[PDB]
């Protein structure tokens, strides 16, 4: 329904709460 | 000067004999009395080599687009 | 198999569709006792399925039971995790997508159930971005939950608890094999690897993952949380269950329903709700898998229960839990090419014998059906279709001949006429 | 259609709106780190959204943003479907024409 606007959806609550992430490396 | 085959002296020039092993091979050019020289068979190393290593959390092999 | 049924009452496995689609505490069903089955060891949940033992709705046998109770029993340096396609890649499936379109709170339930029992880290799913709007909605049934304090990292009540990562393909059909969604995952081309590495549970996106399917860990949850005892009703010792068909091609009302095994087809396709072209004198030509199966003609598939080891007695079974059919007008030989057609489009392409081993076919099947150059050809065809089984790596060629492999089987003259159509036609 | 390009857009340009460098601060945050390398599948098509065709500076951009080796994205967009490489209209239009289809 909203063709473009992906944004709030990835960029709102998900940017803040997606911790945190350690996710490590791999530098390589 | 004709056409240009090259023709030539050195009659031998084309022969490949076949021996079997080395401690055999020298047999055949004392018994028939003219010098030489040898070379030295060749066979790879081990090796290790192990698909699905190439997908790896650490390691520095990590293919793409294979 | 008792009276010969699967029936349906309003006790079965799936709660609601109608009632309420938004969030909430999940008023009754679902979200119940949690607390108290995640604080118990993990390996209770293990093999606490067996008292159903789901065969798996992923399009094969190979019971869910073991392979989550199989490796991934211990762990040393790496983290687990968890990838359950949502994904259809068979034509006129469409049992997917209804389950989630008005009922997502379930799901992210049926993970985070489901996960404890992986001691996975966290929670990958994926989707077919082809569908945009009802996909969409998912990740607010994520946060109106979520958001509420259900999930993560400690909820609820354990010490457990980790949140869900929406993904997205294209022109994916890449759910048609585990090791090429994890490999998709990662965002390489997709050609699935090589079946037997270290298969799918040791290589991985970095690491150990498990493949698992929508309704393999949709009712894991509530088969958990009740089981029995009821969690083996219908059908025989082997198979049991109750799991969701979706008829199409020809009937009244084409719509889904739940019903449990050994169900014969003869009133189950005219139930639910009429069989609205002919009943009979519409020849009932039958397709029992999605694409994975060939045709059955008139003979016992109508008194043949949908009961799994049911239909291998059969020339072949089906593990898609689909239905296509035909009354006349179909011509089969016309309205099987399309579906051989589309297999030349899905194909990855490394391997020798698929490609150019399914165009060899899909080439000359334009011959038959407009009808051409003479038989013993059929002989030959036949040959090919013996001649790509084990030679590929995925099962997308073990799926690419059965439907022309039992084409050759059960209609001989269907062809042999028309070849004489043309002939008698060029003269 | 063919897969080569008559160097059409080599520079189109293209860029992204400063709207959107700040998603790309979201979707790298799922994935593990030094692994991440790929987001591409995402990042590639929030481009075509951007836009609505991508032109061949838009596979050249996001490997600046991703370190990858531009015939390590050039490959993924010809795979995939749903990605349009040369132009489109308004409304793209789908008949499913299968075997229930038919
Ligand atoms: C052409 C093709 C399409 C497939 N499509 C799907 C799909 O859409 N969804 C799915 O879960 N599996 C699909 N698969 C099969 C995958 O193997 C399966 O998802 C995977 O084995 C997970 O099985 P499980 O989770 O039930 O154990 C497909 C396989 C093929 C060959
Ligand atoms: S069949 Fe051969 S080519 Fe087609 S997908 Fe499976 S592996 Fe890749």
């Amino acid at each position: 329904y909203s063709t473009y606007t992906f944004l709030d959806l990835n960029l709102d609550l998900s940017k803040f709460r997606m911790p945190q992430p350690s996710s490590g490396r791999e530098s390589p | 000067p004709l056409m240009g085959w090259a023709s030539t002296a050195d009659p031998l020039s084309n022969l490949v004999l076949t021996f079997s092993t080395k401690e055999d091979a020298v047999a055949f050019a004392e018994k028939n009395g003219w010098s030489y020289d040898v070379e030295e068979r060749k066979v790879p190393k081990p090796k290790s080599k192990s698909y699905g290593a190439n997908f790896s959390w650490n390691k520095r092999t990590r293919v793409s687009t294979k | 198999f008792g009276s010969l049924k699967d029936e349906d009452r309003i006790f079965t496995n799936l709660y609601g569709r109608h009632d309420w689609r938004l969030k909430g505490a999940q008023s009754r069903g679902d979200w119940y006792k949690t607390k108290e089955i995640l604080l118990k060891g993990p390996d209770w949940i293990l093999g606490e399925v067996k008292t159903s033992g789901l065969r798996g709705r992923g399009g094969a046998g190979f019971p869910t039971g073991l392979k989550w109770s199989f490796m991934n029993k211990p762990s040393d340096g790496r983290p687990k995790y968890l990838v359950v396609n949502a994904d259809e890649g068979e034509p006129g499936t469409c049992k997917d997508r209804e389950i989630i379109r008005h009922d997502p709170h379930k799901l992210v339930e049926g993970c985070l159930v489901g996960g404890r029992a992986m001691g996975a880290r966290a929670a990958y799913i994926y989707i077919r971005g082809e569908f945009y709007n009802e996909a969409s909605n998912l990740q607010v049934a994520i946060r109106e939950a979520y958001e509420a304090g259900l999930i993560g990292k400690n909820a609820c009540g354990s010490g457990y608890d980790f949140d869900v990562f929406v993904v997205r393909g294209a022109g994916a059909y890449i759910c048609g094999e585990e090791t090429a969604l994890i490999e998709s995952i990662e965002g390489k081309q997709g050609k699935p690897r090589l079946k037997p590495p270290f298969p799918a549970d040791v290589g991985v996106f970095g690491c150990p993952t498990t493949v698992a399917n929508v309704e393999t860990v949709a009712v894991s949850p509530t088969i958990c949380r009740r089981g029995g005892a009821w969690f083996a009703s219908f059908g025989r010792e082997r198979n049991s269950g109750t799991k969701l068909f979706n008829i199409s091609g020809h009937v009244n009302n084409p719509c889904t329903v739940e019903e449990e095994m050994s169900v014969p087809l003869k009133e189950l396709i005219e139930k639910h709700a009429g069989g609205v072209t002919g009943g009979w004198d519409n020849l009932l030509a039958v397709i029992p898998g999605g694409s994975s199966t060939p045709l059955i003609p008139k003979s016992v598939c109508e008194t043949v229960l949908m009961d799994f080891d049911a239909l291998i007695q059969a020339q072949t079974g089906l593990g898609t839990a689909a239905v296509i059919v035909m009354d006349r007008s179909t011509d089969i030989v016309k309205a099987i090419a399309r579906l051989i057609e589309f297999y030349k489009h899905e194909s990855c392409g490394q391997c020798t014998p698929c490609r150019e081993g399914v165009d060899w076919m899909n080439k000359v099947m334009a011959r038959f059906v407009r009808g051409d150059a003479r038989p013993a050809e059929i002989d030959s065809l036949w040959e090919i279709s013996k001649q790509i089984e084990g030679h590929t790596i995925c099962a997308l060629g073990d799926g690419a001949a059965w439907p022309v492999q039992g084409l050759i089987r059960h209609f001989r003259p269907e062809l042999e006429e028309r070849m004489q159509q043309f002939a008698q036609q060029h003269q | 259609v063919h897969r080569d390009t008559p160097e059409n857009n080599p520079e189109t340009p293209f860029d992204f709106t400063p709207e959107n460098y700040k998603r790309i601060e979201a979707i790298v945050k799922n994935y593990p780190e030094g692994h991440k390398a790929a987001a591409v599948l995402p990042v590639l098509d929030l481009a075509q959204r951007q836009n609505g065709w991508l032109p061949i500076s838009a596979m050249n951009k996001v490997a600046e943003i991703l370190q990858v080796p531009p015939m390590r994205v050039y490959e993924v967009a010809t795979f995939y479907t749903m990605y349009n490489r040369k132009p489109v209209g308004k409304y793209h239009i789908q008949v499913c024409t299968t075997t229930p289809c038919m």
